[PDB]
């Protein structure tokens, strides 16, 4: 959420699982407009990157 | 006498209408113009 709303970069969202071996990006704070956030083009930019 | 999508934006009906919006965003492609007409019986 903090990335989609624009108040964060693409690097501080990615974390490491301890006993895993794969990165992850949690949801973060619950927004009031999820479905309207997911339509932002920054989501597609994140996926393409 | 106020919009449901404004008074209670998290209602079930507004969620269904958002689903309809996402359906339309794909259905309303390759249309001759950007005019939508909602009618009934």
């Amino acid at each position: 959420s903090e990335f989609l709303s624009g108040q964060a970069a693409a690097e501080m969202i990615i974390d490491k699982v301890e006993g895993g071996g794969f990165d992850y990006i949690g949801r973060g704070q619950i927004p009031p407009n999820p479905a309207e956030l997911l339509m932002h083009p920054r989501f597609e930019q994140l996926l393409n990157w | 006498d106020t919009l449901l999508a404004v008074g209670n934006p998290a209602d079930l009906a507004v969620e269904a209408i958002r689903g309809l919006r996402t359906s339309l965003h794909f259905a309303m492609m390759e249309a001759k113009n950007n005019v939508l007409m909602i009618s009934g019986a």
